[PDB]
């Protein structure tokens, strides 16, 4: 069983932990509880492999982050389809990795959170495909920590990617 | 960003990071507050803080950095270690007192997952005295748990390797009676995958785990270290379990429960070093007397957890 270094990124608010917690734990966290660092564990199966993953929850401000990158094998990069800044925000966080990293080739996903707030949305999907295409054709998702959308797939792409 | 926090872990390795407000002056009570948890969470659990050789719970009014800092001095004052031997980390982990009534009480999804997730970790180390058919049991949720429902392509046959038994069933019988198990684990696997009146629901599949570790003597057990003397006069290195139930002696090496003692079967005296304690097995004609510097926190434990009945 091979251990997954996975690392969630992204501006504060979007909902880094909830998507975690989701996944984990299978819980809806609806406080807006600022992030400091945790880290989980999750034994998953992806394409027949039992994985470990341990998954760094990382805080939306934060000279920790290099590090985090230094060890993380796999990001994700979570904007909140209800805020531009956030959207806005994830240029640096992957060129940033791209940097640590030293290499084009690092497992990502982009991931605009808060699908069903489909009211409030101010980023389009089309925009989010937009900017997965042009970071070398990402992995992207829309994804909902509430409802439950695609919140598994956000673990398990990453996995696929460092398989790779 | 300068303030100053602290990692609380729990027994499946993931941590919390918690701010500290006031340095290693910070308490128990407002650490537990840096959690993600309720009021109706938090009454659950408290702060632990462990090395290999020595865990204690602590207190509300304790200052767990302290602990930390005076841990060599706690080592050479409980144990028979040198202190420089091994740092502490911090865990969040079910209160000892908590009375298993209580427990019983719990709907909470996230009270489950974190009382379940410690309870595994006891199961799997060997801390957990049962029946060959509990444990079989508890290994079928947990595959119910881990891996969701059985399927008759992926489970049927060599799946069941040490690989994954050792996620399911107790390592000290992981090659003694778990191999011979595999057969009855499946079976009861995929009974609980293709029953539709069992519910997959997370807690629910949790909360039926713990449900049948309520009835392991050793539930929610305190333990400590120390030694017995037998016929022809050999050491017996020990675990002591205090839990809400009773006292339990496991042998330390192979984890075989040794003595288990419902509270009013039995009666207890500390020694007058502090050192060692005394049972009196009350209507079974018995005794025994356990060495450990801990002796001390056994007998303060056993009077409080036996006073609690009422
Ligand atoms: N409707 C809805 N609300 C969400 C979703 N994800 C998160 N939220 C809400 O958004 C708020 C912030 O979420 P949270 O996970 O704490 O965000 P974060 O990215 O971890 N913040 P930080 O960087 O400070 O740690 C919370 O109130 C949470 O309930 C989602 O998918 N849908
Ligand atoms: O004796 C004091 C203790 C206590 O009051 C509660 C829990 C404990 C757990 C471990 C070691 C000692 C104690
Ligand atoms: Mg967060």
């Amino acid at each position: 069983m091979r251990e997954y270094k996975l690392v969630v990124l992204g501006s504060g608010g979007v909902g880094k932990s909830a998507l975690t917690v989701q996944f984990v734990q299978g819980i809806f966290v609806e406080k807006y509880d600022p992030t400091i660092e945790d880290s989980y564990r999750k034994q998953v199966e992806v394409d027949a492999q039992q994985c470990m993953l341990e998954i760094l929850d990382t805080a939306g401000t934060e000279a920790m982050r290099d590090l985090y990158m230094k060890n993380g094998q796999g990001f994700a990069l979570v904007y909140s389809i209800t805020a531009q800044s956030t959207f806005n925000d994830l240029q640096d966080l992957r060129e940033q990795i791209l940097r640590v990293k030293d290499t084009d080739d690092v497992p990502m996903i982009l991931v605009g959170n808060k699908c069903d707030l489909e009211d409030e949305r101010v980023v389009g999907k089309e925009q989010g495909q937009n900017l997965a295409r042009q970071w070398n054709n990402c992995a992207f998702l829309e994804s909902s920590a509430k409802s439950k959308i695609n919140v598994n797939e956000i673990f398990y792409d990453l996995v696929r990617q460092i398989n790779r | 960003k300068p303030y100053e926090k602290v990692r609380i872990y729990r027994m499946d390795g993931s941590y919390r990071s918690v701010e500290l407000k006031h340095g290693n002056n910070t308490t128990v009570q407002q650490i537990m507050e840096g959690m993600r948890l309720s009021q109706e969470t938090q009454q659950y659990f408290t702060i632990w803080i462990c090395s290999e050789n020595l865990s204690l719970q602590l207190k509300p009014y304790h200052k767990p950095l302290q602990h930390v800092r005076d841990w060599p001095e706690i080592l050479a004052e409980l144990t028979n270690l040198d202190p420089q031997r091994e740092t502490p980390q911090l865990f969040l982990r079910r209160d000892v007192r908590l009375p298993l009534e209580v427990e019983k009480q719990i709907e909470d999804p996230l009270a489950i997952l974190i009382l379940f997730d410690e309870a595994r970790y006891n199961l799997l180390k060997g801390f957990y005295t049962a029946p060959d058919a509990k444990l079989i049991t508890l290994a079928s949720l947990l595959l119910q748990i881990v891996y969701g429902n059985y399927e008759s392509k992926k489970h049927k046959q060599g799946f069941l390797n040490e690989e994954n038994l050792k996620s399911i069933v107790p390592v000290t019988k992981l090659k003694s009676k778990a191999p011979h198990w595999t057969n009855r684990i499946l079976h009861e696997y995929k009974n609980l995958s293709t029953s539709e009146g069992v519910s997959k629901e997370m807690h629910h599949l949790q909360r039926m785990f713990l449900q049948n570790c309520w009835e392991i003597p050793t539930y929610g057990a305190a333990f400590f270290t120390g030694q017995i003397f037998t016929k022809n006069h050999k050491v017996i290195p020990v675990y002591v379990g205090v839990n809400i139930k009773g006292l339990h002696l496991l042998n330390m090496e192979t984890k075989a429960l040794l003595i288990s003692l419902k509270y009013g079967c039995f009666m207890w005296q500390l020694g007058d070093t502090d050192t060692c304690f005394q049972i009196h097995s009350m209507e079974n004609k018995m005794s025994f007397i356990v060495h450990t510097k801990q002796a001390g926190l056994v007998v303060k434990l056993l009077m409080k957890l036996n006073g609690q009945l009422m």
